[PDB]
């Protein structure tokens, strides 16, 4: 019964760790999308300036 | 005295939540004593006059 408690606790901690690196990876995509949108002028200016 | 000592047990008769009880421990919180006795009663020959 203590072993069944222990494997559940290590599953929770491993879930939190894998959640942490997964949330960090999703944040990397979010930062990439934000920095590409920051250097993005709209369509109706670069349709003409190009 | 007709006797000077009585032949009694030496250790506690152990009982821990083993494998087949543990599923009911985690899923229900309902552990029974001697799950093997219940499985020998109401699964293998429930016709057995107790």
């Amino acid at each position: 019964v203590e072993y069944a408690e222990y494997v559940g606790a290590v599953k929770t901690v491993a879930s939190a760790l894998q959640f942490g690196v997964d949330a960090l990876e999703r944040g990397l995509i979010n930062t990439v999308l934000s920095v590409k949108l920051r250097h993005a002028p709209p369509m109706f200016i670069l349709q003409t300036l190009a | 005295e007709a006797d000077n000592q009585i032949m009694g047990p030496s250790s506690y008769a152990s009982f821990v939540v083993r494998g087949e009880n543990l599923v009911t421990a985690v899923s229900y919180g309902r552990v029974m004593r001697t799950f093997e006795h219940f499985m020998a009663r109401i699964v293998d020959s429930p016709e057995k006059a107790g």
